[PDB]
């Protein structure tokens, strides 16, 4: 299950490929709403003349254009505007010469299959009141002919030149959700993406070597008609703020904590109390699926934006947190001790030999506490055991397993998400998740551990009596055998063997914190294990 | 050897991104500047 | 380095390559290349010294490490020369009339050289060895040189009567006098317009490289009349412009600076070591 | 066989419908109920 | 127009080969070891630039 | 051959030395001398030549074995030059004027090249190496070099402008241009009057001498200012009459034909490898 | 080589031959000149 951290720290690098194309742009009830629409629009073109005797044009091109109308739906007469716009629009041009008097198109605009048409659609309607929240939203529309009309130029010399010809096919292809700008009020609105199709009519202007040209210059696109029309059905689900099952808002423009609220202060609260509800077997069981990035934010039931960028947006966190950090530094350690038979001085060991792994360092020390110095190297080293379970150098079950269980079915029950809430609740539950945690390493039938809060312990496998512990041994071991998380660590291991006599092979898997080991002793309800779990849960506090 | 379904389920969050980069470049393609043969445009003289 | 300046230094024949892990004073080098007034004149550039800093960059030297220092003709870069830069390049044109001047220069530039003051009114002035000269540079130096005997008399010459010493240079930028050792000379030169300094041949520089533009191998840095060496540091090219030139300064910076060797930059940008 | 321009999404292109098929939508169900058992979520009944 | 047939990057790559070249015989050998264990991946391998 | 040259070829150090191959190498080639109008001039005989064969029939060579060809000049000479028989021996007139052009004509007929087009109206072109270098030819070669940089903007250079590029020749028969390696330069030839290829040096040209007629050693055949080689096949003289130095090649072939190698001539009489 | 001159142990030989990082790198601290020249090798092999 710890698979899941790994996984968003090896896949952070996408989070920058989104943040261009971002930069580049610019409990809860289901409740359906497909309606039959039918989308009235135009288009508008700005016709901007040069200088001289009106023998040149500067500009011909594309104006978005506003309309208004009214039409029924099951019997009832809906005021609906739209808002048709251009993109992506091809400039030709027109150089009768270099002369004022030649015939001179310096920029005309025609929209070809490379070119996009959006419109905005909005009406009075119960269904665009609803959609703040929206899980799924899908529209399908006939497609529509647009055809260019007659256009005649203003000379005032010699035979008057007009543009004829031209036509598109509009498919529709995508609906989002837009906004609307009124005066004083906002509207949410429903864009429709159309692609075009060149069509058979081809566009061609007289007095001109002009002809078999294909598109929809923006001289007269609407040929004289007073709207284009599509007609079609959308399909939208809405999310509804509802906290009993006899009511149900018309409309869902209510306030959630996340309009309100930017860093989760007592969600926290939430979560932590979500805490108790947690079964341990199943638990387990959960902590051993390998949660990938699809297992870990499949089940989680978003809204239309959420899912579209939960992945990134929790990855986009992560990669700022203190495990990122740590992850680099170590990285950036390993390199430079690599990089340099140089500065063996700077770095010392605690170990036979120089290793990231085992060196120390700041440390600014606690003397709240009389502390040895095996104490504290052993803190030292254990701090970077957790970059060793989140490097796959482990060999049991480690607590990012734990961590990453309980993240899953508190993020699952929990009612309190949303596109930012989820970021730094999986960050900040990964860097505070089982902050106190101890590793062992295993050794010719003799076991060394250390402890983040600086409790270190040797003993004796086939017997659990402690042992004078040896430090630059216990090092050596660590920075390269495998290194073992201590879920059942030592104080439970013999209070468990004096208590319930535990088998030669029962000591070796919970040594190694097999996971089967660990539920077998679960299922029987006994009391250490159980406290011990307990104690692990508790500690994923966030 | 079985890792091309397990990749395809993991990765499919680029779907997402995929789905953005269409549905943002044709709010934000420039208009495409089409260029003129060198074999230009020249025609008659306005004549009444 | 001085207290350890004597002691022997062992190294063993199979050592592995390596390089130091030392630090210089400067984070890099610099180099400085010397070019007649006129190679600026036929190139008509004004951002010619920023394109060769840019190839330079391309030949691996960091902005900035790359300076030019123009000078009018050999004669007037005579004339107390200094070399700034870790790596002196001068691009030296031949002219086949000032072989000696040429000879003059290079042997200033390319060896160290230990020079006193020399009151010439006061004293008279022997060259003790082989490595003792008279360099002397100024506006115009004209030196009149009249050996005396045993008995303190000119030979060939009247102590008092300067009509009767001896020409070894007129009106010279810089000159390089070499007369006979063990001899006192009583010398007059034009004090007001040049100084003539007694100094001492150390060895080579290693650090200033001197290309010969055109022409054929005529320096001679050693006043020896039976040696005229070739060093690595004295290089010679044949051009018919001046852009030419530069690109195969350029190109071949690698080539010219393996041929000379840092950590001879003096602290003075002087071609000689001064004592009063 | 890489008929270029559609190579730019071959990857996406089979991982779109991959997510939303009856291999994808049973390990999502597995993963919440998984999820929910460690919950201690009531399951349904006849489950035993 | 005119095209750049060798391109610019062929300079840069060379001295930067020098370089590496000249950087390989610093290279402690326990250490490299050490790093060779890491799973470097996307992140680890590009954070540290 | 061609699937035993890269095979070891293995002898003891003991065989015993073949008799000597002169003879039979005079008797199986053939000698090209190459000399100016102006020796042609200054004999003023019309049966010079034939004289000088039988001359070298009593030195060995068979009778329609010496081959005379004669050139205006140096700068004409240059102009796609052609070796044509087994040993080429080229008497060259000092000039200290043309120091360059000679040196360029013996560094092209001394060495092997291998070139290639160069279309400078499309492509931007850069010399990869030291042995990279562009060889103009043509009745008037005025090459300009506007170099680039990573964005392809020029330095010191506008593309469009050709006034602003940096002339490296001017009205030239021949010229070895050699620029900054690794930069794209964007180039201006009289394509007209001039044809300009990217040459690569393979090593000597062994059949291939050249005898300068007065003069020092000036020739120049590397690129590298920190060397100057003379080779075996660059030979010096000293003149007042031609017909002492014809009866000097004459007299000494042996010891010119034995500082030159043979099996170097090429198929073709060119005096580089032309490869598209 | 090294079983010649530096006669190993069966488990040494055992994870040599299988290319255990852990006795490559108990070699390089004990400083041995046989496994050290070889990784030496290999680095300097790594140029390009
Ligand atoms: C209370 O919380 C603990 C751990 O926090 C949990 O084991 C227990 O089941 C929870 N509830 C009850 C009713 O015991
Ligand atoms: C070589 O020279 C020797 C000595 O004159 C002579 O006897 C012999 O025939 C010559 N030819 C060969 C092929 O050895
Ligand atoms: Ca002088
Ligand atoms: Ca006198
Ligand atoms: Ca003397
Ligand atoms: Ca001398
Ligand atoms: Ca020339
Ligand atoms: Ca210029
Ligand atoms: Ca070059
Ligand atoms: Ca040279």
């Amino acid at each position: 299950a710890s698979l899941i951290y790994r996984q968003l720290l090896t896949n952070s690098y996408t989070v920058d490929l989104s943040d261009e194309i971002q930069e580049i742009g610019s409990l809860w009830k289901e409740m359906q709403y497909n309606r039959d629409i039918t989308i009235r629009f135009k288009f508008a073109s700005s016709i901007v003349k040069s200088g001289g005797l009106g023998y040149k044009w500067s500009e011909i091109s594309f104006k978005p254009a506003n309309y208004q109308y009214t039409y029924t739906r099951d019997g009832e007469e809906v005021t609906a505007h739209t808002t048709c716009s251009v993109n992506g629009m091809n400039d030709f041009n027109f150089n009768g010469g270099s002369l004022p008097t030649d015939f001179v198109i310096s920029r005309y605009e025609v929209i070809k299959e490379n070119s996009y048409v959006y419109v905005d659609y909005w009406d009075d309607s119960q269904a665009f009141r609803n959609m703040v929240y929206v899980r799924s939203l899908a529209a399908n529309l006939n497609s529509v002919i647009c055809t260019g009309g007659d256009y005649s130029f203003a000379l005032p010399v010699g035979q008057w030149p007009v543009m004829t010809g031209g036509a598109v096919s509009l498919h529709s292809a995508g609906v989002t959700l837009s906004t609307q700008f009124t005066d004083f009020v906002s509207l949410n609105s429903l864009r429709f993406r159309f692609r075009l199709t060149v069509e058979e009519p081809s566009f061609s202007i007289t007095r001109t070597r002009v002809s078999r040209l294909y598109g929809l210059p923006a001289a007269n696109p609407n040929n004289g008609k007073e709207y284009y029309e599509v007609a079609g059905r959308f399909s939208l689900i809405s999310l509804v703020p509802s906290n009993d099952d006899y009511q149900t808002p018309i409309t869902n423009s209510v306030t959630v904590r996340q309009d309100l609220e930017r860093q989760l202060g007592e969600l926290r609260e939430e979560f932590n109390a979500l805490s108790q509800e947690i079964a341990m077997s199943q638990l387990i069981d959960l902590a051993l699926l390998p949660l990938d990035m699809f297992s870990m934010f499949s089940g989680i039931k978003s809204t239309i934006d959420a899912a579209k960028s939960m992945a990134t947006s929790v990855m986009k966190k992560f990669k700022k947190s203190g495990l990122a950090n740590s992850v680099s530094t170590l990285t950036d350690s390993l390199s430079d001790a690599a990089s340099s038979i140089s500065r063996g001085a700077s770095i010392r060991s605690v170990g036979s030999s120089a290793s990231a792994w085992t060196d120390v360092s700041t440390q600014i020390t606690d003397v709240s506490s009389s502390v040895s110095s095996i104490s504290t190297q052993t803190s030292t080293i254990s701090r970077r055991l957790r970059l060793k379970e989140m490097a796959t150098q482990t060999e049991g079950m480690n607590f990012d397993d734990i961590s990453a269980a309980v993240l899953k079915t508190k993020i699952d029950r929990s009612t309190q998400i949303s596109p930012n809430t989820l970021p730094d609740i999986v960050t900040e539950a990964s860097e505070k998740f089982i902050p106190n945690r101890a590793y062992r390493v295993i050794n010719n039938d003799e076991v060394f551990e250390a402890g983040t809060d600086g409790r270190f312990f040797a003993y004796r496998v086939e017997t659990f009596d402690e042992i004078p512990f040896d430090v630059q041994k216990f090092a050596d071991l660590v920075t390269d055998s495998p290194v073992i998380s201590a879920i059942i660590d030592f104080k439970t291991l013999k209070n468990l063997n004096d208590n319930y006599g535990i088998s030669r092979q029962q000591a070796f898997n919970l040594l190694r914190s097999d996971p089967r080991v660990l539920r077998e002793f679960i299922n029987q309800d006994n009391p250490i294990i159980r406290n011990r779990i307990e104690q692990l849960i508790m500690q994923c506090r966030l | 050897a079985s890792l091309i379904y397990r990749q395809l389920l993991t990765n499919s969050y680029t779907v997402d991104l995929s789905d953005e980069i269409q549905e943002i470049g044709s709010t934000k393609t420039q208009n495409v500047t089409i260029n003129l043969g060198p074999f230009a445009q020249t025609g008659y003289a306005p004549v009444n | 380095q001085n207290y350890g300046i004597n002691l022997p230094i062992t190294g063993s024949m199979d050592t592995a390559y390596a390089n130091s892990t030392q630090e210089e004073t400067f984070l890099t080098s610099t180099l400085c290349l010397y070019y007649p007034t006129e190679a600026a004149t036929e190139i008509n550039d004004n951002s010619w010294k920023d394109t060769l800093s840019q190839l330079f960059l391309t030949k691996g030297w960091p902005t900035g490490s790359v300076y030019f220092k123009e000078y009018t003709d050999i004669a007037s870069f005579s004339v107390d020369p200094q070399l700034y830069c870790d790596y002196n390049v001068v691009l030296m044109k031949y002219d086949a009339t000032l072989q000696l001047d040429m000879s003059e220069l290079a042997d200033l530039i390319l060896n160290e050289w230990l020079c006193n003051p020399m009151d010439i009114t006061l004293y008279y002035y022997q060259q003790t060895d082989e490595a003792n000269k008279w360099i002397s540079m100024g506006s115009s130096c004209t030196i009149k040189v009249c050996p005396l005997n045993t008995q303190t008399l000119g030979i060939g010459c009247l102590t008092t009567d300067t009509a009767t010493f001896e020409e070894v240079a007129t009106a010279e930028k810089l000159v390089i006098t070499d007369v006979v050792d063990g001899v006192n000379h009583k010398l007059d030169v034009t004090t007001a317009t040049c100084t003539i300094r007694n100094c001492k041949k150390l060895g080579p520089r290693e650090n200033v490289a001197v290309i010969q533009v055109g022409g054929s191998d005529v320096l001679d840095i050693t006043a020896d009349p039976t040696t005229a060496p070739q060093t690595e540091r004295m290089m010679r090219i044949n051009w018919k412009k001046w852009w030419q030139v530069f690109y195969t300064v350029v190109d071949y910076v690698n080539q010219i600076i393996q041929a000379m060797s840092k950590r001879s930059r003096s602290l003075n940008s002087a071609a000689f070591y001064y004592r009063i």
